[PDB]
């Protein structure tokens, strides 16, 4: 249901950033920064997934 | 000739105090003057420092109240100590003179930087652009990340700032920090006025907090201890120096509440990173902001310097393809 | 599969195929700038330069080092140092050999992260393993138990392993070796009267300390005999020309090493840090340490070392041990004669880092897997 | 050398005498050089002009700030080594760390090439950016330190404890010339 | 289309095209005023006369050298040298021309400014360069490195330049040369 899980899955094999996954309970809490991103009035910055998937794609 | 200057020190010490004499570019009746008097104008630390590392000692203090002889015949060194011995509670008055200006200057150090370090604290709880630069990072990272255990999340630690400038690309030169601030100077430039409030929390502490703390505990503990013995001398330096030291104590008990609200700003910063506070998350995070903010500022010229490239390569292309 | 050993240590760079004696490719760790601006066309001259050839042009050229003390300071400068040693000197994909790394003993351990992360995302690997230098050094010594002074361009390293188990607490590292000698050497030159001011003229004043320099068996008796006499003279053709001529310089620059208080440090000597380290292990094995004192890197490549460093050990120890100080003529190149000795393991094989397991647990299992 | 730019040839020994009154009279030290070339670039407000003693009359520009510029910037000759307070910073780092707060706060600069008039608050900007924000950077610049150390020696020559100190007659003979590397440090 | 050098020395101009072995047109730069007063009508009497014509008039004819040292004196003198080398010698346009151009080192910056706005104002250019002379001697030489003591008529410098890179803190400049020897030898 919210709108920065809703990705389309990439057609190409992409390169893996690594961070320290924070649970969601935690993240989505009233005191945490992330439970007012999750609602849809924020502002959604879309990213431009064809020009990642052009760019930071793994080379055959 | 008069070789005789019935000295009792020895050679070093008399002629340590005579190198330190000599400096003040008068006699000795205006130097005891203004120990008497209390003047900190002529008196910074160094002088009070080396006055009290040339102490009169036990035997020396004996044999000058045992000189009965014409005072003439003494050195200035021991004519000098004769005034220092006329002076009534003349250890005291140096070492409030010597812990006044030692108080001024490191209240006058720590005071700006504690503002800045609570000022920092404050910001850093309270940042505009700083919600929607980690959710697009976020959203960055959980499409970079589709089909891997960290991805599909809802979060980040702050160490994922200094992370961000880890990941590059095919060229090993645009950073994925770089490619975000590439992007984001065509679609969302406020995110670029993000320094604007990190700009309290630029330079950070640079120092540590507790070294300046126990400083100014020490300090202050020595001017209640140095209040009790005046407030055990006599009312002449009561008069002198009371004022003073109250208004130091109490510049220290400011920096004391000063301290308190940055230790409730370090808890309130440690569960606004959703973090335990048994960690060091004030100096760490200080650090880590400010690593966050110059390579933020460095993806900035550097992207600019690419841009600039770029149109000065274009327009090279542009005048060779004319010519 | 042929695995590959590269002793990347702080002034020099020892690589090579594992199961092998000599290093293939021995070259010193330098990066070479241009100090001078100027394009030119000069027929697509490099922007940097590694090793010989930055020895080659080092008249023109900013060295930088890229390790201090065992510590990696410029990473780009040394993935420029791994790039020259796996594609121009060796000229082997890393991504089809096994490649054994090397570390000094307590590294802080962003050093290892960055070197995991370089070695599996960058210069890619089947396998990699990162090891311990006095254990190698004992490896070549080919005994089980004994402490190993490993000494190389940043760290001298006191080391105790008894029956393959090594001691982590009797570990003693002291960053003193032979850059801060060539540092004090070119301190000491200019009572001389020559100047030596540029990091061109460090290589110099290195090969100066390479060739004519010499442990004093007895320090005071030296001392008093090059102020007695020149016979203790040695001369030194400059590649200007010019010849130099040196005295008791000769032997005080390797007396830092047994006397740290010349350049001010106030540790005491290499001597009394390995009698330290023996002594912070258990009494029982003591014996064994005393017989087996391994040294080893080009450091320890002075011909006088061993007779001071029994007759230090033998003044401070008790007269009835018997000390024996192990000094190979291949004590400088015993790392990597260690690390092929590793590599070539068979049991060594099921210890190897795989890039499943990086991928699994991040970057984080080289604490640990390795030690 | 960079006074042949606007075409002030000197090559004598006396045109360096004048060259060196030019440099005593003239040159200053900028607090920030890119901003000072960048305003002599823009305006010509530091243009000085400076009378011969022939009765010729030169003007020179961004020059008062670029000479002593290469005591920040070694570079500009070639003397490839570290600035002065890279070199200060430097010999206080070789120091104690218990002894460092004291030499901080007591930064003492003689000798008339110190003699600038803009030196200390570049100097006390390129320190306190090279030291960590701790301790108190002082800078201690008096007005008659031209000719300080002399005055440290008149300092030195009255003492009483001095007497003993002498090197004499009779020692030289005994020691030969070499009393004074024993005695003196 | 085809560059141009023009060595504009200090006693002689060597001018002719890039890629050619032996310059094409080598001249004294001089410039030729008539002292005397003329008396035969008409017949093409110029009041300037430039190079090899000045060198064949020249006991009727004051001369000036526009370079003194390395440095322009006279700009109109050279504007005048740089039209007969283009005009008369050449007989090029300017216009489709690239065109190289020498300089001393340790040189007054206004003549390369002067220089530089001649050349793209006076007689504009597609492109121009402007090089040290002992670069030039180095390339003609052929090796990467060595040390050049380049004397012309006017400046005597010596320049080493190692492995293509110029040492500018050793460039050493001294203004005598084959001009000052023929008025000693005068
Ligand atoms: N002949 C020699 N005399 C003295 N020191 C030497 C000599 N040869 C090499 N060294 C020292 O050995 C160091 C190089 O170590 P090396 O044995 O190549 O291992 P690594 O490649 O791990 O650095 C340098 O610091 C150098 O000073
Ligand atoms: N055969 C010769 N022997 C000695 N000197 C000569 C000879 N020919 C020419 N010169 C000197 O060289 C000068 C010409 O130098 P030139 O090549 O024109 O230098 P530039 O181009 O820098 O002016 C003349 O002034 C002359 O004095
Ligand atoms: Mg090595
Ligand atoms: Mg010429």
């Amino acid at each position: 249901v919210p709108s920065h899980r809703r990705v389309n899955p990439p057609t190409l094999r992409m390169k893996k950033l690594n961070w320290q996954k924070l649970p969601s309970n935690v993240a989505r809490e009233h005191n945490s920064m992330w439970a007012s991103l999750s609602s849809p009035d924020a502002e959604a910055v879309e990213p431009d997934f064809s020009s990642i998937e052009r760019l930071f794609s793994f080379p055959a | 000739k008069e070789p005789k200057e019935i000295t009792f020190l020895d050679a070093k010490k008399s002629l340590n105090l005579n190198i330190f004499l000599k400096q003040f570019k008068c006699s000795n009746e205006e130097v005891a003057a203004m120990i008497r008097a209390g003047d900190t104008t002529k008196f910074d630390v160094e002088v009070l420092k080396q006055l009290l590392k040339l102490l009169p000692e036990k035997h020396e203090i004996e044999n000058l109240r045992a000189f009965t002889e014409e005072r003439a015949k003494l050195a200035s060194a021991d004519h000098f100590y004769l005034l220092l011995l006329a002076i009534p509670c003349y250890q005291l008055r140096i070492e409030c003179m010597l812990l006044c200006e030692g108080a001024a200057a490191v209240l006058d150090m720590v005071r700006p930087k504690a503002q800045l370090v609570l000022a920092a604290c404050e910001s850093l709880l309270t940042s505009r652009q700083l919600p929607i630069f980690c959710q697009l990072i976020l959203r960055i990272g959980n499409f970079l990340n589709y089909g891997s255990h960290t991805g599909d999340a809802d979060g980040f630690k702050i160490s994922t700032l200094l992370k961000l400038t880890e990941t590059k690309s095919q060229q090993n030169r645009v950073t994925l920090l770089h490619h975000v601030l590439e992007e984001a100077e065509k679609s969302h430039p406020d995110l670029l006025q993000l320094p604007r409030d990190l700009e309290q929390p630029s330079q950070a502490a640079g120092i540590n907090l507790e070294i300046i703390r126990s400083e100014a505990s020490s300090n202050l503990k020595k001017l209640l201890e140095t209040e009790r013995k005046v407030s055990a001398s006599v009312a002449e330096v009561q008069e002198q120096y009371t004022e003073r030291l109250q208004a130091s104590i109490s510049a220290f008990r400011a920096l004391d509440e000063l301290f308190e609200a940055i230790e409730q700003k370090q808890r309130e910063l440690a569960d606004y990173l959703c973090e335990d506070a048994q960690q060091l998350s004030l100096e760490d995070t200080f650090s880590t902001m400010k690593a966050f903010r110059d390579l933020f500022l460095r993806a900035l010229k550097e992207n600019k310097d690419r841009k600039e490239q770029a149109a000065k390569a274009e327009r090279r292309k542009q005048q060779l393809a004319e010519e | 599969t042929t695995a590959l050993v590269c002793d990347n240590g702080s002034g020099l760079v020892k690589a090579g195929f594992a199961g092998d004696d000599a290093p293939r490719a021995v070259f010193p760790s330098i990066v070479g700038r241009p100090r001078h601006q100027g394009v030119m066309v000069g027929m697509g001259q490099k922007d940097s330069y590694v090793g010989d050839e930055a020895q080659s042009k080092r008249g023109i050229l900013t060295l930088k080092y890229p390790i201090e003390h065992g510590i990696i300071t410029n990473w780009d400068d040394m993935e420029k140092i791994w790039h020259h040693t796996f594609y121009n000197e060796l000229r082997v994909a890393p991504e089809e050999h096994p490649t054994l790394l090397t570390e000094a003993p307590l590294n802080p351990k962003a050093n290892r992260e960055k070197m995991t992360q370089i070695m599996f995302e960058t210069f890619n690997v089947p396998a990699m393993y990162v090891a311990i230098q006095a254990v190698l050094s004992l490896y070549a010594s080919g005994r089980t138990t004994g402490i190993v002074l490993d000494s190389g361009d940043g760290v001298t390293h006191n080391v105790p392993i008894y029956e393959g188990y090594a001691l982590p607490h009797a570990i003693m590292r002291l960053d003193l070796a032979g850059r801060d000698l060539t540092d004090y050497l070119m301190k000491i030159l200019t009572e001389r009267g020559y100047s030596f001011v540029t990091t061109a003229e460090r290589e110099i004043v290195r090969d100066i300390k390479e060739k004519l320099c010499y442990v004093a068996l007895d320090f005071e008796n030296e001392m008093a005999t090059a102020a007695s006499s020149s016979s203790l003279e040695k001369s030194y053709e400059l590649p200007d020309g010019q010849v130099i001529t040196i005295g008791n310089e000769r032997f005080r620059c390797p007396e830092t090493l047994f006397q740290p208080s010349f350049i001010g440090m106030e540790s005491a000597g290499i001597h009394e840090t390995t009698y330290n380290s023996i002594m912070k292990c258990d009494i029982d094995i003591r014996k064994d340490l005393y017989a087996n004192n391994v040294m080893s890197g080009g450091t320890t490549m002075y011909p006088g070392i061993a007779d001071r460093m029994q007759k230090e050990i033998t003044a401070l120890a008790p007269s009835t041990m018997k000390i024996k100080i192990i000094a190979p003529p291949e004590r400088k190149y015993s790392v990597w004669i260690g690390g092929s000795i590793l590599a070539s393991l068979s049991t060594f094989q099921q210890m190897w880092i795989t890039k499943q397991e990086y991928d699994e647990a991040g970057p984080s299992i080289v604490h640990r897997k390795c030690f």
